[PDB]
């Protein structure tokens, strides 16, 4: 078990899942932010 | 109101004789006669509040 | 002391001596002695002036509201027109606070050596507590104990909490909060955060 | 310099007409309830409330129909590069803090380059959070000079 | 002393039936607050 | 605490199988069964026993919640129609609001019983007055008079590792019936009940494979 935590602690899939994480924050923002070219909050 | 207001005293009194009823004999006017008992706010608290 | 978290070990850096401790520090920030410091330093004055900033706040607009007075919001005084135009009293300002605070800051870098008011050699100063000055600021004899400096810091903090409370609030409504107090009251499920939006 | 804001200007109008124009002549080739033809509705809308948007914030506007920021240091035409600059330079230092404080940390082991290609995560958590820190931490190291060296350069 | 507990909860609360007659209490709560609970009596 | 090692007292889930040596059996509910050997270190192991009690006392309440007011609809007075439906009901107040306040509250509750988790005894609510020595803990089953005013799980009324093989199985046996009528009504759209009857009236055809 343990074995596989170190495994899965390898930068490959962990990099993989970061990736993926942040470029659904991303593309969800977009969603929720049509087109967002300036800062219209100040 | 006196419904719950005196059950809650009656519950209270026999928490109190059967807490204080190993020091004195079994025996009631032994216990349940607060002449010799008194005084058990630091004994317990819970059943006393 | 009160470590907010039954279950939690208060780290090293915060053992007790100073009042307020509760190992409040998740992110182990003021892990450096001088740093700790630097922001006990820095959380009192920002309590001290958050206290008088939400008094300013709330007791003027209760006090219009009830109509003994009569004194625009907080936000409302700025366009207001006074004995003084806007620049005069902020440059009066800027000066006697590049005097007062830069003052500070040379007893924060040196314990005990601008004490005295230069000008006269007498009535200057007794040696004081950093963060706790002396005389001329308690002038009612109070006692800097236990449980006085604990409740000022707990003071600040809340006031620290609801001055940036205010400022939100008034982000999202530009109204009086002690409005949205009342507005509470009437129904508190129908008047919060969640219905603004 | 001239560039009107395309609130006023006309070359935004025609470029959001005939957009909108080619859309709704592509939107009458289906059915009027077919998703497809929907969602063309609903990207014709949305284009249309981003025309909107553009015609809200400001944004001085070409001679040919394009928005075109104003990064002059004017904070008037500031929702463009300073406040967007500022935000992204608070990620980009986050970043770059917690990654040297990671390593910094981290150095102290046996052979560190196990734990450099298989990251201490347990560590990790509990060191990355720290990002709310990394304009006044860091400060206080350059005070202290904790964040350079002198004459140490290879080994250590 | 869980009955005890329970109950203390009751003595406490019970009250509010027929709290008062002077505005009820409360301009909110619309659980209601002065329309005092004893409405089961007569009519 | 009572063992329960191979042999007659280990009916094995799998009868004529060797259960997994690092599943001894203590833990009530258990049989041998972790194909996939999941309990391989006692971390993991004890981690997932409090997940799984968890979830079996969660699984029951909301079992009770699902089939109760049904029942009573069907035939008692007041009529509590379709409950996958009453998730949608309309009360005096948004659902955001009771999600807001909903997590509040639990995440006070359940901080402080994680943290007694991770620091047993440590964070635990059993007044003492003088001269009556309290009870420990088992966490899992924290005793004392708030949540074992019956004085059930400890001793008398049953052999501890019995009771709590009782509440692990009915655990087990309520998430099995939550997870199969969620799935019904992904399916039909009727309640329990409604589904029950329906295969009383025709067994052998009104089923699953009756479309
Ligand atoms: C630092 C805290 C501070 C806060 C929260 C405010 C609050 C405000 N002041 Mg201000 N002031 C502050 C510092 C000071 N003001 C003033 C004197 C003025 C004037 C004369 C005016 C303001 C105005 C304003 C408003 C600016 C509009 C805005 O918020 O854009 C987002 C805002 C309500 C303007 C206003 O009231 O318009 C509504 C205005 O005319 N302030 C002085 C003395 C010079 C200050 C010194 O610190
Ligand atoms: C002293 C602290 C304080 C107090 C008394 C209030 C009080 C109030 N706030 Mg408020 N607020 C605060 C801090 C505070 N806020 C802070 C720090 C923020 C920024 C995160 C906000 C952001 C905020 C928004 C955006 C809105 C309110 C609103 C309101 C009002 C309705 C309550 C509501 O919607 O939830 C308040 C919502 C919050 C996010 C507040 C969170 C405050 C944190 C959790 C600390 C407070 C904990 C504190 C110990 C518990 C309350 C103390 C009180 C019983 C004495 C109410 C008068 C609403 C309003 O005016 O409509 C009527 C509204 O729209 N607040
Ligand atoms: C500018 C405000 C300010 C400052 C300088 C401090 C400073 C301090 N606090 Mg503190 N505190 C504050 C506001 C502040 N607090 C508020 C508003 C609350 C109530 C929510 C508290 C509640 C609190 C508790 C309960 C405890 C402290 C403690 C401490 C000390 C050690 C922790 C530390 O290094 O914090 C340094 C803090 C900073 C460097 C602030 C950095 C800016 C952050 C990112 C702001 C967060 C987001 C913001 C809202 C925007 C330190 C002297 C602990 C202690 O040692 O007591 C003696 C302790 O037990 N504080
Ligand atoms: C030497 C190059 C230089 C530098 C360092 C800056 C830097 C800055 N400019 Mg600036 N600016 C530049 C060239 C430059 N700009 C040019 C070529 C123009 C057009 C002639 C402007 C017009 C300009 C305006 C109109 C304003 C700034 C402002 C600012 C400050 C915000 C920032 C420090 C703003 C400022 O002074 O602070 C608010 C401001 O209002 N700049
Ligand atoms: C947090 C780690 C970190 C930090 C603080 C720096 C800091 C710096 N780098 Mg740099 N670098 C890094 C990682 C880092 N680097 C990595 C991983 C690579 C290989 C891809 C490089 C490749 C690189 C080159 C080729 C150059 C620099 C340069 C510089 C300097 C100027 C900034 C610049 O041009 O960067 C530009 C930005 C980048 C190159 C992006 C790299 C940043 C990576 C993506 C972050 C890594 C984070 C970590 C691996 C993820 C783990 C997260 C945590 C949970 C552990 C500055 C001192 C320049 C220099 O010499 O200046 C004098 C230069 O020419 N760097
Ligand atoms: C998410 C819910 C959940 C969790 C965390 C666990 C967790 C665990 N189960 Mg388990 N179990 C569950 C639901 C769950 N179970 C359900 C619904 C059933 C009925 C099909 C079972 C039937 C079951 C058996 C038959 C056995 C376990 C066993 C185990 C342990 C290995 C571990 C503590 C094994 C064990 O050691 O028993 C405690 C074992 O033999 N479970
Ligand atoms: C497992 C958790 C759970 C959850 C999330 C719900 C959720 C709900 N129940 Mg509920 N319920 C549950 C378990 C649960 N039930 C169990 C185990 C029982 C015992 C059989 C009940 C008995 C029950 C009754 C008798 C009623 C609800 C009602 C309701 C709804 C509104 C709550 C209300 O106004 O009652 C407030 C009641 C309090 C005691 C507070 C809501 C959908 C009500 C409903 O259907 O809407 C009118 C309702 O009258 N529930
Ligand atoms: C079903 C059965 C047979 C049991 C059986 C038992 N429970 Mg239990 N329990 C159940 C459902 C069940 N529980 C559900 C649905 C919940 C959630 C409300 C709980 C919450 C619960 C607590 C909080 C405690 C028990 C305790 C106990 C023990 C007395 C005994 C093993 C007690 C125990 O063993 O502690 C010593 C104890 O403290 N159970
Ligand atoms: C306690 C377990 C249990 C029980 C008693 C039932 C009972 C029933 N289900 Mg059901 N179901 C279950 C679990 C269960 N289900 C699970 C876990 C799922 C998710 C896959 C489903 C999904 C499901 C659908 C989609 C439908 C039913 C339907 C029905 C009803 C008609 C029988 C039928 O065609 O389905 C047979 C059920 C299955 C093939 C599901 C297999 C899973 C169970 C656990 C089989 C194992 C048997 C069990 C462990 C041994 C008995 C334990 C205990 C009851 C003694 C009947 C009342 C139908 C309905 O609505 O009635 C009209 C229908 O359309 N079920
Ligand atoms: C909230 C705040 C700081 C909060 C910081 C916190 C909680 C930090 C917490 C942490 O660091 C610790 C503890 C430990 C870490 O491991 C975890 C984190 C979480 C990182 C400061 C507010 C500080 C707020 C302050 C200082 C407010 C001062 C207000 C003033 C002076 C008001 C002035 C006016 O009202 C008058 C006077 C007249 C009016 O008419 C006009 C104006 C000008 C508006």
């Amino acid at each position: 078990m343990r074995d596989i935590k170190t495994y899965l602690s390898v930068a490959p899939v962990l990099s993989t899942l970061w990736f993926g994480a942040l470029a659904g924050l991303l593309i969800e923002i977009n969603r929720l932010f049509p087109d967002a070219l300036s800062f219209p909050f100040f | 109101t006196h419904a719950y207001s005196k059950a809650l005293l009656f519950l209270g009194s026999g928490s109190v004789i059967h807490s204080m009823e190993p020091l004195v004999g079994y025996s009631p006017d032994k216990s349940q006669n607060m002449v010799l008992m008194g005084g058990l706010r630091k004994y317990i608290p819970i059943t006393r509040t | 002391k009160g470590s907010w978290l039954p279950g939690l070990q208060s780290p090293a850096y915060l053992d007790g001596s100073l009042a307020g401790d509760n190992g409040f520090d998740p992110l182990a920030l003021a892990e450096d002695p001088e740093d700790l410091r630097w922001f006990v330093q820095a959380e009192l004055v920002n309590g001290r002036w958050a206290m008088l900033g939400v008094a300013g706040m709330l007791i003027p607009e209760v006090l219009t509201k009830a109509g003994l007075l009569n004194a625009p919001e907080w936000y409302d005084a700025g366009k207001e027109t006074y004995f003084a135009s806007s620049s005069t009293l902020f440059v009066i300002e800027f000066i006697l606070f590049h005097y007062v605070e830069i003052r500070r800051w040379q007893d924060i870098k040196n314990p005990g050596s601008v004490n005295q008011d230069p000008i006269f050699k007498s009535y200057s100063l007794p040696p004081h507590e950093c963060g706790y000055p002396g005389s001329v600021f308690n002038p009612l004899n109070f006692a800097p104990t236990l449980e006085n400096k604990e409740k000022e810091l707990a003071n600040g903090r809340l006031a620290m909490l609801a001055f940036l409370g205010f400022l939100v609030q008034h982000n999202v409504t530009g109204k009086g909060p002690f409005e949205n107090l009342q507005q509470h009251l009437a129904d508190p499920w129908h008047n919060t955060i969640i219905q603004t939006i | 310099a001239g560039l009107t804001p395309c609130k006023e200007s006309k070359a935004f109008a025609k470029r959001e007409k005939q957009s909108v124009k080619k859309l709704n002549s592509s939107l009458k080739k289906y059915a009027p309830d077919s998703a497809p033809a929907l969602a063309i509705q609903a990207t014709i809308d949305k284009t249309k409330r981003r025309f909107e948007n553009y015609g809200k914030f400001g944004l001085l506007c070409g001679s040919d129909g394009l928005p075109h920021l104003i990064v002059s240091g004017d904070q008037r035409h500031w929702g463009e590069f300073i406040t967007p600059g500022v935000l992204f330079l608070y990620i980009a230092g986050w970043i770059g803090w917690v990654g040297r404080s990671y390593l910094i940390a981290v150095s102290g082991e046996k052979k560190p380059a196990m734990r450099e290609i298989i990251i201490d995560v347990e560590l990790a958590a509990r060191i990355i959070p720290r990002g709310f820190i990394w304009p006044v931490a860091a400060y206080r190291e350059l005070i202290n000079g904790d964040l350079v060296v002198d004459d140490a350069d290879i080994g250590y | 002393l869980f009955p005890l507990l329970i109950l203390l909860l009751f003595t406490l609360f019970i009250g509010f039936i027929g709290i008062s007659f002077d505005n009820g209490g409360m301009d909110n709560g619309i659980a209601e607050l002065t329309i005092l609970s004893k409405w089961l009596t007569p009519s | 605490t009572v063992c329960e090692p191979l042999g007659p007292d280990r009916p094995v889930w799998f009868p004529g199988t060797a259960p997994p040596p690092w599943l001894d059996g203590s833990l009530p509910g258990d049989f041998g069964f972790d194909p996939l050997g999941f309990g391989s270190e006692p971390e993991s192991l004890r981690w997932f026993a409090q997940a799984e009690l968890m979830h079996g006392r969660w699984a029951m309440l909301a079992v009770a919640g699902i089939l109760i007011p049904e029942i009573l609809q069907k035939w008692g007075f007041m009529e509590e129609f379709s409950w996958y439906t009453a998730g949608e009901r309309e009360y005096f107040a948004d659902p955001w609001t009771l999600f807001v306040t909903q997590m509040a509250l639990m995440g006070w509750v359940e901080g402080r019983r994680w943290m007694d988790y991770l620091n047993p005894g440590s964070v635990d609510i059993e007044p003492r007055f003088p001269n009556r020595k309290n009870p420990t803990p088992d966490v899992g089953y924290p005793g004392g008079l708030w949540f074992d005013w019956g004085n059930w799980g400890r001793g008398s009324p049953e052999p501890v590792m019995v009771l709590r093989t009782k509440e692990i199985k009915n655990g087990r046996l309520a998430m099995l019936a939550f997870v199969g009528f969620w799935f019904q009504v992904v399916y039909t759209g009727q309640g329990p009940l409604d589904n029950l009857f329906a295969h009383l009236a025709d067994p052998g055809h009104c089923n699953i494979f009756s479309a």
